[PDB]
């Protein structure tokens, strides 16, 4: 019984295991998790925890290089919200169609 | 190697054990005779009292008890301290001690060298005294400090003063 | 009082092999210089105890047949000796027992 | 001569194997020799021994194993035997110990063993740019308060003695030398192999001279214990790790008018014998003191 | 259970696939009865389509033997030496033909807890996380408290 | 409540079981070796020469009247015997014993020796490893005396032949660990001994089986064993005190 | 008593189970074993690796000397005549040598292709490290060469393992071109070094020695040796980063436990850097040419 | 019952080849159904284990225990084995490898306690199993030292790897 | 609380005591040597030291006549204590009595067992425990400091 409730809680602990690994490096790189995840949503970079974590460890010029991304795409939100204005729009906060 | 206990007297014959007691006995009167003089070799500057000052304490033998009589008729009891052997055996500086005073070591009566484990054998060799049977550690200040080695009289208290006595009661078991 | 549950063996080896209950060696063993074998050495050899309390028994048994009674208590010094000797100067006007063995090599003259 | 002291130590060691071989093959078959026991314990003993393989420690451990704890030295019914030398002939045997009623032999066997190590930590614990040659072991009776042995130094050593530090370190070393077990084997060898193996200290050569002269056989003894080897008269402890305390006394220098000899004394007692910290501070300022005996 | 079994990573065996792809399954032995009713699928399975299965995979040497047995089974030994034996006991014929690519498409290795879905060799491209990864220098190397 | 132990082996017969046997025993063998030969005092040094050897023993079996009557008795109570080709017979049955003692074949041992040969040579020799082989035979055996023992209790006559074998083994006896114990395996050792056979006349089969093993008491003494051995002294009580003897 | 035979049957195999767990047999040779038959063996070793062997060949290669003699060490005590066709067993002591020659040769271009800047002595010792006895016997033991190899001794010693698997490199060689063995050799050799490193295989000493020498080689003057960053060193486990400075301009960086193992590191990365064997290097190109 | 100490005793070793090391001898002797109880013979089993055969009797000799002379007669006889049967000279070349006490069969009887009640009294019997092995004793294990406590240590630290990562 | 005790608790209670003590007594007078429990012989060896005292104190004094034939419970031994035992103890003034430890019990009971003997009596000397000769390596270190000793006062 013990072996099935931890093999259901087993996805939950790891997604919280990399949950925290990525808010290190976040923290790391002076970002918040809520904010590098929501703006990487933005950017339509659509990379799971897991993965995230995984670059977090192994790739950190690329882990870096996204939070780049997710800064710069906060930034471009910030002075859209300031702005109120509908002719200025970010270079990275364009929306891709599917093609 | 199954080593087996031992003791002073096991592989001493029956003209030596009376040779082996007779060379300790005067080597320890000899190195009791050595520290009667303490003032004259090196003594330790001697600094004026002052009124936070503490004073080193002896290490006496509790003999018996004694009627005194007082000048207006009253009856007191009164304890015999004897200070056999007292000696100042080493000496602790304040802020490697307490912070706050320094630390004098005294030891009482002396006891046989063919009892006492290596490092006390060898400390007391170092100090050149025989063995005593209490150490103990008084807390004074850095103006009353004496040099170890010193020996220690009854005559370091008084009569007319108040003094502490510490020492382990009558043990009745469980 | 009665015990409230069955103790585990874990518990009960951790208690009856705890170095309290063990055995303690002995380091005061040591041979006997004349017969060999072993003794402690604050205590007089079996084997040499067993020769004297023998050879004791055996000369209070001849005493005690010289005498005919049982409170028949001598008043002079005793003196014990072996075939092939005879008493000497000092060991006249005592009482003498006489043992067919010879003298032994540990009872001394004296 | 060029030669390493580790190379020289090495060559010793092969030329001793060497000898040890021949002396091993010179008996081709395996013969029984009857020792009887002639003890006071156990009488009446009788071990059928193999001819110059078996020794007087073979015999103790067949008889138990606090005869090999306790005896110390062998009576091969004319002399002191040590117990690691093989036996030769059919024979009695008497085991001696420290605590006997006569054990003045087991006494010198000691001596000569603690001199013999002494002589050994002198040789190695030296530079090895100095010249350290060691003359020989003075037969000083045991009444006398130290063991002492004869050694010559370079002669830009002839201005320092040791010092308190020095002396330290020589005990630490003599301990570590107890502390790893090292049994004393002996070999009867001649005088014409005794001079190759030795061949470098003159001293050495002359003290090896003089006790093959009195020989008619030319015959002389030599012990050796780990990679040391030496010679000296009559048998030695079977085991180093019998001597429990162990102490450098002192160093003094005698000149003469040939050259000048350093004398190091040193004392110690057996594990069956050791005595209290202050006895053993008393014989050790006993054996600081000069002691001369010769003859 | 986990915890009450054993367990081992991913791996494959001499680096399968790298540089071409071996199959493991070196040998089949199918050991059925001729009369006994529970080898009815087995007899049916050598008489229709072991040759064809032989054919397309010519890498396994298959052998048949016909001997007095109460239950059917198959020895499947891999490269590894690793010995896989089944119970063909009353199947049908296209339950043996899924046993038996089953046991050709198995690698050979325990069947046991994989402890990771993937393995990689060296995957620390453009580096790995170490403490001073991602920490600025200061000039000189100085400590926070160190006056040079 | 009452429950007690069982099984104690004890082994106590008397007379009267063993006298109330309904049928007797029927050995095969008998007791030992009636009329042992003597060897002369001298066999080493004749040894040495054939002529002076063989010619010698062949009068010595040839002159003895016991032995001439016993081989009579022998071959009119079996014929087709002939002391001729004995020696060859007893050899090989003294080389398939050995390799038999050797292999640890205990039913042809029985076969091939007697009831009074196999246990001399099994007892002490069934938790050891044996490799024993058979290399060269110097001399070849020579059958020196025949005799026979009637016994007309039962009406049985048995017949032993003394073969004296000088030849050359390679024993090399293991212990029960796997380590050598007696001698090297390569030493080819010369052996002189005196192999005594028994045959029952009156069976109607009769095997001719080897009996017993006469050593001269003269003979050099056996190799030495590799080990060391203690002979303890008289243990004593307390009550006793050590005599030595001289 | 029960009735029954099922259980006891079952409790015999459970028996025959600890039986065999309690003593475990000698290993026994696979042809040994009652399945058998070496030649549909033979052909489907050479059917599973994707290669045309020659019958002949192969089974000339999987023969060794030992088992040659041990044949006719049993010929000789049985006592008939077999030299008609053992004598012309034909041994592999030829297959196995040209077999060898060709894998150091073509493990060496191999090399000499993909790492230029490598030196003789690191691809000597790659070679030697593909070709060496642990490979070698563990890719013939994956490769069942073991079971079809004809020798006494079922353990088949490592020289002999080695020596089957060059015989069968050399009959490969033979049979098809020196194209399809290289191809073989690529594919069954090199995989070895998959996540291995360049040192854990070369073992050199000196690894500053190395890398003054090469950068003497490539006109560089010296590395100074400069302690970029640290966390402690009073500690009982410190970490030291030790970086190596050419003119002023860093080339390699190690981290150790202490100054003189991250300098030693550092030289390392340094050595990798330059011959080429760095963890981020191009993967080996596992392609039809 | 089970009996496999006196079987243990008649194996037989093939003969060592040369250049092999000597194979150490090992004598098994036990005594079946003794009086005394079962972890009381435990404690003297414990007491002479990996110890010389003379100071085990040593030891046994002056305990105070009554299965102290039942354990000092089977190592004599142990002993004696040893030198005659099997081929180990040096009577005082053995050492105590294996020294067990195990429960043998006991007998029930009834202990009486009053008011008409009762308990199970039981005769307990136990067997002794001694093994030697020709040799000095093994040195006995030295507490682990600091160095080799910080080696295994930063083994430690250092076999970690990033679980649950790639 | 027993601080300051000097008797054992032995018997029954103090009368028993006595008595196990005077039976004691008794036989070791009459046999000159016994041996019992080693806690019994402690206790009594007092009490035969005493005895010894009270024969040397004369045969005519009437306390230790009392003494005497109290503690003696054989009255044949009354005359043996007092023309044997106080003879030969004469220049003593409290060396009567040895006392020696020697080994358990062989019954279950395994009791600490000692033996007490007046000294200079007729029977084989017990095996003393003696001291190590001068000849010791130990001795003759000691030896030859006390020479030095010598030599230097
Ligand atoms: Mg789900
Ligand atoms: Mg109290
Ligand atoms: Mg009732
Ligand atoms: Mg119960
Ligand atoms: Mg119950
Ligand atoms: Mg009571
Ligand atoms: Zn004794």
């Amino acid at each position: 019984v013990k072996c099935t409730r931890a093999r259901r809680l087993k996805k939950r602990s790891l997604r919280t295991l990399w949950i925290n690994r990525i808010t290190a490096a976040s923290q790391e790189h002076g970002l918040k998790y809520p904010a590098f995840i929501i703006n990487l949503i933005k950017c339509q970079v659509e990379l799971n925890r897991k993965v995230l974590a995984d670059l977090a460890i192994y790739e950190p010029k690329t882990f870096k290089s996204l939070a780049a991304l997710a800064k710069r795409r906060r930034e471009e939100g910030f002075a859209a919200a300031l702005g109120d204005g509908k002719e200025p729009d970010g270079i990275f906060s364009r929306v891709v169609q599917h093609r | 190697h199954g080593k087996s206990v031992t003791w002073w007297d096991e592989h001493l014959s029956e003209e030596n054990v009376p040779f082996v007691k007779q060379l300790v006995s005067d080597e320890n009167k000899a190195q009791l005779a050595s520290k009667l003089c303490p003032l004259k070799d090196e003594p330790w500057p001697i600094h004026p009292w002052e009124p936070g000052s503490s004073r080193v304490g002896l290490i006496a033998l509790k003999l018996g008890m004694m009627p005194l009589w007082t000048k207006d008729g009253q009856k007191h009891v009164v304890t015999l301290l004897q200070v056999q052997d007292c000696h100042v055996l080493k000496y602790t500086p304040k802020e490697n001690h307490n912070g706050r005073m320094a630390a004098l070591t005294v030891g009482g009566k002396t006891v046989s060298h063919f009892h006492k484990s290596a490092s006390i054998l060898e400390f007391y060799q170092e100090l050149g005294l025989p063995p005593k049977q209490k150490v103990k550690i008084f807390n004074v200040t850095e103006n009353a400090v004496i040099k170890p080695g010193t020996p220690l009289y009854a005559a370091h208290f008084r009569p007319g003063q108040y003094v502490d006595v510490t020492a382990k009661t009558i043990g009745k078991g469980f | 009082a009665a015990p409230k549950n069955r103790r585990s063996i874990e518990v009960n080896r951790c208690r009856r092999r705890n170095p309290q209950k063990l055995i303690k060696v002995k380091n005061n063993i040591d041979v006997c210089p004349e017969c060999g074998h072993l003794k402690q050495k604050h205590i007089l050899c079996g084997y040499c105890y067993e020769k004297v309390r023998k050879e004791t028994a055996e000369i209070r048994r001849q005493m005690g047949k010289q005498e005919g009674g049982p409170f028949r208590a001598p008043t002079t010094e005793t003196v014990v000796l072996y075939s092939g000797e005879t008493p000497s100067e000092q060991d006249q006007g005592k009482r003498i027992i006489e043992r067919e063995r010879k003298r032994p090599s540990w009872f001394t003259q004296n | 001569s060029q030669l390493s002291p580790t190379e020289l130590i090495e060559m010793q060691n092969d030329l001793f194997n060497k000898e040890k071989n021949r002396q091993l093959s010179l008996t081709p078959r395996t013969e029984k020799i009857e020792v009887k026991h002639v003890g006071k314990t156990d009488p009446g003993t009788v071990f059928v021994m193999n001819k110059n393989i078996s020794t007087p420690y073979s015999c103790a451990m067949h008889l138990s194993e606090w005869y090999c704890r306790k005896s110390i030295l062998a009576l091969v019914d004319g002399q002191p035997w040590d117990m690691y030398k093989p036996l030769t002939k059919s024979c009695e045997i008497k085991f001696l110990t420290f605590k006997d009623d006569d054990p003045g032999e087991v006494n010198k066997a000691y001596w000569r063993s603690c001199a013999m190590m002494m002589g050994c930590v002198i040789e190695r614990a030296f530079k090895d740019e100095y010249v350290v040659s060691l003359v020989r072991a003075p037969e000083v009776p045991v009444i006398a308060g130290a063991f002492c042995y004869d050694v010559v130094l370079d002669k830009r050593l002839d201005e320092w003695m040791p010092t308190k530090e020095n002396l330290h370190s020589f005990t630490k070393d003599a301990r570590a030398l107890i502390y790893k077990d090292l049994p004393f084997e002996t070999l009867e060898v001649e005088a014409k192999v005794a001079l190759e193996i030795f061949q470098h200290n003159k001293y050495k050569l002359d003290f090896i001279e003089e006790k093959a002269s009195q020989n008619p056989e030319r015959i002389v003894k030599l012990h050796r214990f780990g990679d040391f080897i030496d010679v000296s008269e009559g048998p030695l402890i079977p085991r180093t790790s019998i001597c429990f305390q162990y102490e450098v006394s002192a160093v003094h220098n005698l000149q003469t008018q040939s050259s000048l000899v350093r004398r190091f004394q040193g004392l110690s007692l057996p594990v069956h014998l050791r005595a209290h910290f202050t006895i053993w501070n008393k014989l050790l300022e006993r054996s600081r003191k000069m002691v001369t005996e010769d003859k | 259970t986990a915890r009450g079994t054993a367990s081992r990573f991913l791996t494959s065996v001499l680096h399968n696939g790298l540089g071409r792809y071996v199959q493991q399954l070196q040998r089949l032995s199918f050991s059925l009865s001729r009369d006994a009713p529970s080898s009815r699928g087995a007899r049916e399975f050598v008489e229709r389509e072991v040759t064809d299965f032989a054919r397309r995979n010519p890498g396994v040497v298959i052998y048949v033997n016909p001997r007095p047995c109460c239950v059917p089974r198959v020895v499947a030994e891999y490269l590894n030496g690793a010995v896989r034996e089944e119970s063909i006991h009353c199947k049908s014929v296209e339950e043996i033909a899924a046993l038996v690519q089953k046991l050709a498409d198995q690698s050979g290795l325990d069947v046991i807890r994989i402890r990771k879905p993937f393995h990689t060799d060296s995957p620390s491209i453009q580096g790995q996380w170490h403490p001073f990864t991602n920490k600025p220098t200061t000039l000189g190397g100085l400590r926070p408290r160190e006056v040079q | 409540s009452e429950k007690e132990f069982v099984e104690h082996a004890r082994k106590a017969g008397l007379v009267i079981p063993h006298e109330r046997l309904e049928r007797p025993i029927h050995l095969a063998c008998t007791a030992g070796i009636f009329d042992a030969y003597v060897p002369p005092e001298g066999d080493a040094r004749i040894s040495s020469l054939s002529k002076e050897g063989l010619a010698q023993r062949a009068e010595r079996l040839k002159k003895n009247v016991a032995s001439q009557l016993s081989i009579r008795k022998i071959r009119e109570s079996d014929p087709n015997f002939k002391i001729k080709d004995f020696p060859e017979k007893a050899k090989d049955i003294f080389i398939e014993a050995h390799l038999c003692l050797n292999n640890s074949d205990h039913d042809r041992l029985h076969t091939l020796v007697t009831e009074n040969c196999f246990p001399d040579m099994v007892w002490d020799i069934r938790y050891k490893t044996v490799r024993w082989s058979f290399v060269e035979s110097l001399e070849p055996p020579q059958v020196v005396q025949v005799r026979c023992s009637s016994l007309m209790n039962q009406g049985n006559i048995y017949g032993q032949v003394t073969v004296r074998m000088h030849t050359r083994q390679t024993l090399a006896i293991y212990d029960r660990f796997g380590r050598l114990m007696y001698g090297q395996e390569d030493v080819p050792r010369d052996v002189l001994e005196y192999v005594v056979f028994e045959k029952h006349l009156v069976d109607p089969y009769g095997s001719w089986r080897m009996h017993g093993k006469i050593i001269p008491p003269w003979a050099p003494p056996k190799q030495p064993i590799l080990k060391t051995v203690m002979i303890p002294g008289p243990q004593l009580k307390p009550w006793e005190e050590f005599e030595e003897p001289q | 008593a029960k009735k029954g035979f099922r259980a006891a049957y079952r409790f015999q195999k459970e028996l025959e189970r600890w039986r065999l767990l309690r003593c475990p047999p000698p290993p026994v040779r696979r042809s040994e074993k009652p399945n058998w038959d070496y030649h549909a063996e033979i052909q489907a070793f050479g059917h599973r690796l994707q290669e045309t062997f020659s019958l002949d060949l192969l089974k000339t290669a999987f023969v060794n000397s030992c088992y040659i003699k041990s044949e006719e060490a049993k010929r000789q005590k049985l006592g008939i005549d077999k030299e008609a066709a053992l004598l012309n067993l034909k041994d592999n002591q030829e297959l196995s040598e040209q077999g060898i020659s060709f894998s150091q040769t073509c493990l060496t271009q191999f090399f000499e292709d993909a790492f230029p800047d490598l030196p003789t002595e690191g691809v000597t010792s790659l070679v030697d490290f593909l070709t060496s006895e642990e490979v070698v016997c563990h890719v013939a033991r994956n490769l069942a060469v073991e079971q079809l190899a004809l020798s006494a001794e079922f353990p088949v010693p490592p020289p002999v393992l080695r020596q089957t698997f060059f015989a069968v490199i050399g009959a490969l060689l033979q049979s098809s071109g020196p194209e399809r063995t290289a191809l073989f050799i690529r594919d069954f050799l090199i995989t070895q070094m998959t996540g291995k490193e360049l040192f854990e295989m070369w073992t050199i000493t000196n690894p500053m020695g190395l890398l003054v020498e090469e950068l003497k080689k490539r006109k560089i003057s010296a590395p100074e040796s400069r302690l970029t960053r640290q966390s402690g060193s009073t500690t009982a486990l410190p970490v030291y980063f030790v970086g190596l400075y050419c003119d002023r301009k860093l080339i390699a960086e190690g981290p150790g436990e202490t100054v003189l193992v991250a300098e030693e590191e550092a030289a390392r990365v340094a050595l990798r850097k330059l011959f080429g064997f760095t963890e981020n290097r191009r993967p080996w190109d596992y392609s039809k040419p | 019952i089970s009996r496999k100490w006196e079987k243990k005793n008649k194996i037989v070793y093939p003969p060592q080849l040369p250049g092999e090391p000597r194979r150490p001898a090992e004598i098994y002797h036990c005594r079946r159904q003794i009086k005394y109880s079962k972890d009381k013979m435990w404690y003297l089993a414990k007491l002479i284990r990996g110890m010389s055969i003379d100071q085990a009797l040593a030891q046994l000799e002056f305990s105070d225990k009554k299965g102290a002379q039942i354990i000092k007669e089977v190592l004599l006889e142990a002993q004696d084995m040893a030198v005659r049967d099997h081929n180990v000279e040096f009577r005082s070349n053995l050492y105590v490898a294996e020294s067990t006490s195990g429960r043998g069969q006991y007998l029930k009887r009834i202990r009486y306690h009053g008011r008409g009640r009762f308990g199970i009294m039981e005769k307990v019997f136990c067997h002794y199993f001694v093994k030697l092995v020709e040799g000095p004793p093994p040195p006995r294990e030295a507490p682990k030292t600091a160095v080799a406590h910080a080696r295994e240590y930063i083994q430690e630290l250092r076999n970690r790897t990033i679980t649950h990562a790639l | 609380i027993s601080h300051g005790r000097v008797f054992r608790r032995l018997g029954l209670g103090p009368e028993s005591r006595i008595h196990l003590l005077q039976n004691l007594l008794t036989g070791l007078v009459r046999h000159e040597r016994i041996e019992a429990s080693w806690a019994r012989v402690d206790e009594l060896r007092g009490y035969a030291e005493k005895l010894i005292d009270y024969g040397k104190l004369g045969d005519t004094n009437e306390r230790a006549m009392r003494m005497a034939d109290f503690w003696l419970t054989e009255k044949d031994l009354i005359p043996k204590l007092f023309q044997v035992l106080a003879p030969r103890f004469q220049g003593q003034n409290g060396g009567y009595t040895r006392m020696l430890q020697i080994p358990n019990r062989n019954e279950q009971d395994r009791a600490k067992m000692a033996v007490i003997e007046y000294k200079g009596n007729c029977l084989p000397p017990l095996p003393l425990p003696r001291r190590d000769s001068n000849l010791t390596l130990l001795n003759q270190l000691l030896q030859g400091l006390r020479q030095d000793q010598e030599a230097s006062s």
